[PDB]
Formats: structure tokens, C-alpha cells, sequence
């Protein structure tokens, strides 16, 4: 999470990512 | 001719960043026109006075 | 004034007439033979088939 | 024996109080504003000490009510630029000293409801110590936790629909911070600025709990109407109904894991080990 | 070529009616040369106070 | 804390940050 | 991380411009 | 983290100039 | 993380004005 | 690791790092 002059430069891909398999 | 009757309550908010711009401005402007043979000059007398 | 008539039925309402997620009607045959009765253009007392009016 | 946290007329005693040889107070002590040079032909950086130093306070205690836990929670939600005085039963730190909440948390405090303890509430707060005559701000907003007289259960209202959560090991963790208050670093004294500011909050309620009895009913209609709605605007009706003297707040589930089922080998039951609400915009 | 201005220092201008002063400013000094041309850009803004 | 060019492009926000609640 | 192009270049446009303001045009 | 200044400005070229095709050349 | 849109602008002038200069100016 | 438009924006400073002492 990143900002210029408090606006954020992080894209919003509407990509998803869940909890990796346990080991 | 329009307004937007909903508006911008305190709570409708979430973001701002208003600035004052005046990097550009100056105070003076000369106008040569009639293919260069005549001159008008355009006077903004209080920012001179201000500066 | 007020006056609630308890036995009284509504058809059809779901979502999109007021009422909340879980009070939809059901879909009944009598309610649907009933709405299909429906003839007019606007709001109406409808007929007994002898054509007399009902809700007298 | 009591920490005294104070704000004009409100104050709350926390009694410093834990098992064992347990932390009770953890003061950092920092100078995060150093500048020290990451390179030079020294073997040994030049530095330069300019500016404010931190100091932290960590203090873990329990309160014996739950109406002086609430009070808790709305002193430190509070924005106003009235000083919020910490009193220390310890002879090592001055009798007062001005803080604001943990300058950039989401969790300044922490209260824990634990399953099986009655009238014993566990507090952890964090602290940052702030001038006392550099705390500056426009705005007064009161924060208050609606409260209630009942004993109903835990109620979930979303879409017309009311779940009730299970009193089966059920845990309730509130949390509640000011990330949004600026601690700024000032030249030529001890401690820094504090800007209150009269923005957004953290207030987050976390539930814990084993679903026993009609589970996929229960399940389902928590998942299906919270979580596979879209709810819009709006949100979740939480509805304490007197539990711990609290009453009805807007919340919605935030996040990649707000809630999770788990399923454990050779048993007949289902495990929520988190349900996490933020409390939303109600306040007028 | 107007006889009471020109070769002078102008440092002030005002709207008038007649004799009435409707409103008064301050310019930067200047010499108002023979054969130049003065005009004014009077701007007059009605407004409120919010 | 980046870096171009062995220049770093954090701003040197003076904002303090300090340890959350245990928990 | 993703960066936006958009808002990074949007966002630093004040500062590209600000040397060429210091010398007039 | 280090930042590549010849990749960060090659990639924002486009949305750079994009402001000023908007308004003609 | 919070980015100085004056460092990022200031770091990158070098490489913006590199492919004008490739082309005379 | 940064990326915009799928394009790597961390320089390939071939410099290693290996971990440090353990305590
Ligand atoms: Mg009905």
C-alpha cells in the first residue's frame, strides 16, 4: 500500500488471492 | 444554472487537496499588434504594489 | 382511523413490491386464477360472475 | 495498584493486575527521528539528533465492570483537543503524563470478553506520550458505545434476516484506535505534537464461538445474507441485546478472512474461530 | 494628449458620478508619455458574504 | 524505504508510529 | 504490487512541471 | 527495494503523454 | 508507505529527457 | 517486486545478500 500526497498509486486489480496450502 | 442538491456533508467526504495555484501569474502584458507597429500595455497595478 | 382486517390476502408480493426478503407471497393457484381476473384499467371492486359487484 | 486515565470530568481507574509474572507496563523508549548516515569513508557512521524523542507506554490490566469498560473505549475513541491524562503507580515515571493513543494503530486499545469469566475484563493499551501544551485540534467528537439493559443473544441483522450467534464458548474481543490522529516530530524539545483530528476511527468487534446445534442452518444464513449478498451503502445490524450491557451497532465484515469454519477431525460441530465486524456510519 | 496628464505620474484612478467617487485604487506609478493612450478595466463585483 | 539511484523517495513524513495493542 | 501508471503520473505532474514554472516558460 | 529510473519512466510514457493528445497536440 | 513526489520527479527527469535527446532535441 | 502494466520496475542490481548471524 503506497501513496503520493495521500492518494493511493496501487492499482485496484479486482485480482484475488487466498491462503496458501498449509505444509 | 444548476445545482446538486445533494451536496458535500462534513461525513461525504474522504479525500481533499486544495491548493491556491500561482506559479503562472504575472502582472504585466505587452500587446504588439497592426503588424507590429502599435503597443498596448496591460497593468495589474496591486500585485505590483503587493510584491 | 384504523381498522385491520386480519384475514385478509395480498397477491403477488415479493423484493420488488414492499416487503422484506423472507415475506414473499406464495405461489398459489387461487392467487394466480384470482389476479388473473383482472380485466379493467384502473383500481376496481371486482364481479361474482353475475357480474354484481362484490365487497357490497 | 490503579492506573487513572483521565480526560477533564471522565476518568477510569485500570487496575494494574494480571496472573503470574505477567507484563503489566512495557515504556519503549525511542528516537525514531536520528538521522544516521547509511554510508561516508568513516568504519563508523556520522549522526545527527535533531528532534523529539517516543516514548511508549504499553499497559496490560482488568476491569472489573463492564460499564467502566465501555467508558474506556469511548475515552479513547474520543477526538478532542482536552488533554488525556495518564497517572502510573510507579515511582520511575512523573505522577501525570499527556498521551494520545498509539500514533498510527488501528489497535490502541484492546478489550477481551472471555468465555467463562464474569465481571473481569482484560485490557491492553498502548500510549504515546505527547507534549502537554502542543496538543492541537478544531474538533469535538463524543464517541459513545450504545448500551442496553437486556440479556438476549448476539444478533446478526442483514437483508431482513436475524441470526443469532451461539452462547456456546462464545468470546467477544473489542478493538478500538485513532490512526487517523497525527503525532508529529517538533525541533528543540522532548515530545512531539499531537493533532487531533476529527476523522475516521478503528472499531472493530471480534466473536468466537463453537456452532453446536441446527448448524447448516445457522451457518448458512450468516453466510448467505452477509456474505454472498452484496449489502450496498448500508450493512450489518450487531445487536448485543444486553450482553455486557451492550445495545445496536452498523458493522460490516471487512476483509480477506473476516470469517472462517473449521472443521476438525472426529468432531460432531463446527468451530468459528473468527467473526470480525467494523463498526460503520451511524453517528449522525 | 490630454492637458492636466500628460507628462505626469499616475498613482491613483477612481469611478465616479459627477463629483461622487463610486470607488478608488492605487497603481503602480507610471508616466503617462505624449501621444499615449490611457484606458481603464474597472471591474465591479457584486457578491455576498457567503 | 526505495531507493533511485541511491536516492530515497520515502518522504520524510515526521509522523510517528508506535506498537499496537498486544492481544 | 500492481502501480498504476495513471495515478503515478497524475499524482507527480505538480512536481514535473514546477522546474519549468522556476524559469518562467 | 531498488527502483529502475529508465523502467519506471519508459513504463509511465504513455500516461504522461496522454493529458496533452486529450487536448490536441 | 508515503513516496516524495519531488524525489520521484527529481530522480526521474534524467531518463525522461533521454529519449529527446536520442533525437536531437 | 513492483510492477506496472506487468513490466518490473526493481532494478536488477546483480549485489546478493545472504542471511545474517543467527543469535
Ligand atoms: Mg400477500
Amino acid at each position: 500500500n503506497a501513496t503520493i500526497d495521500g492518494r493511493q498509486i496501487s492499482e485496484s486489480t479486482g485480482r484475488y488471492r487466498s491462503d496458501p496450502s498449509r505444509r | 444554472t444548476v445545482h446538486i442538491d445533494r451536496g458535500v456533508d462534513n461525513t461525504q467526504w474522504f479525500r481533499y487537496d486544495i491548493p491556491e495555484l500561482g506559479k503562472e501569474a504575472i502582472n504585466e502584458v505587452e500587446v504588439w499588434f497592426d503588424d507590429g507597429e502599435e503597443s498596448v500595455i496591460v497593468d495589474d497595478g496591486t500585485d505590483k504594489l503587493d510584491l | 382511523a384504523d381498522t385491520t382486517i386480519i384475514d385478509a390476502v395480498v397477491f403477488p408480493q415479493d423484493d420488488g413490491t414492499g416487503v422484506s426478503n423472507g415475506d414473499e407471497d406464495y405461489d398459489s393457484a387461487g392467487y394466480l386464477a384470482s389476479l388473473a381476473r383482472y380485466a379493467g384499467d384502473g383500481s376496481y371492486v371486482g364481479g361474482d360472475s353475475t357480474g354484481s359487484p362484490t365487497l357490497q | 495498584v490503579d492506573a487513572t486515565l483521565s480526560r477533564g470530568g471522565t476518568s477510569v481507574d485500570i487496575p494494574l493486575v494480571e496472573e503470574g509474572g505477567e507484563i503489566l507496563l512495557s515504556s519503549t523508549f525511542g528516537k525514531p527521528e536520528v538521522n544516521v548516515r547509511k554510508s561516508g569513508g568513516s568504519l563508523n557512521p556520522r549522526v545527527i539528533d535533531s528532534w523529539s524523542g517516543l516514548q511508549t507506554f504499553q499497559l496490560v490490566g482488568k476491569l472489573y465492570d463492564y460499564s467502566t469498560s465501555h467508558q474506556l473505549a469511548d475515552l479513547v475513541k474520543t477526538a478532542s483537543t482536552t488533554p488525556l491524562e495518564l497517572q502510573i503507580p510507579q515511582d520511575a515515571y512523573p505522577d501525570t503524563v499527556t498521551v494520545a493513543p498509539a500514533a498510527g494503530q488501528a489497535s490502541a486499545l484492546t478489550l477481551e470478553y472471555p468465555a467463562g469469566r464474569k465481571d473481569l475484563v482484560d485490557v491492553s493499551l498502548s500510549l504515546t506520550r505527547v507534549d502537554p501544551n502542543s496538543v492541537r485540534g478544531v474538533g469535538d467528537q463524543q464517541a459513545t458505545t450504545p448500551t442496553t439493559t437486556g440479556t438476549g443473544p448476539v444478533e446478526v441483522t442483514a437483508g431482513g434476516t436475524t441470526v443469532q450467534l451461539p452462547s456456546s464458548g462464545l468470546s467477544v474481543e473489542r478493538t478500538v484506535g485513532r490512526p487517523n490522529d497525527a503525532v508529529r516530530r517538533v525541533p528543540r524539545q522532548a515530545d512531539p505534537r499531537y493533532e487531533v483530528k476529527a476523522k475516521v476511527t478503528n472499531d472493530v468487534f471480534t466473536f468466537s464461538f463453537e456452532t453446536l446445534d441446527n448448524i447448516p442452518a445457522t451457518l448458512n444464513a450468516l453466510t448467505d445474507n452477509v456474505f454472498r449478498e452484496q449489502l450496498g451503502r448500508d450493512g450489518v445490524t450487531l445487536d448485543f441485546n444486553g450482553l455486557l450491557g451492550l445495545g445496536s451497532v452498523k458493522a460490516i465484515p471487512v476483509g480477506s478472512s473476516p470469517f472462517r469454519q473449521v472443521h476438525q477431525a472426529g468432531r460432531g460441530w463446527v468451530t468459528v474461530p473468527t467473526l470480525e465486524f467494523r463498526r460503520i456510519y451511524s453517528n449522525e | 494628449n490630454t492637458s492636466g496628464i500628460v507628462g505626469q505620474t499616475v498613482r491613483e484612478a477612481g469611478l465616479k458620478s459627477g463629483s461622487t467617487l463610486l470607488t478608488r485604487h492605487i497603481l503602480a506609478e507610471f508616466l503617462l508619455d505624449t501621444d499615449q493612450r490611457l484606458a481603464s478595466s474597472e471591474s465591479t463585483r457584486f457578491t455576498s458574504d457567503n
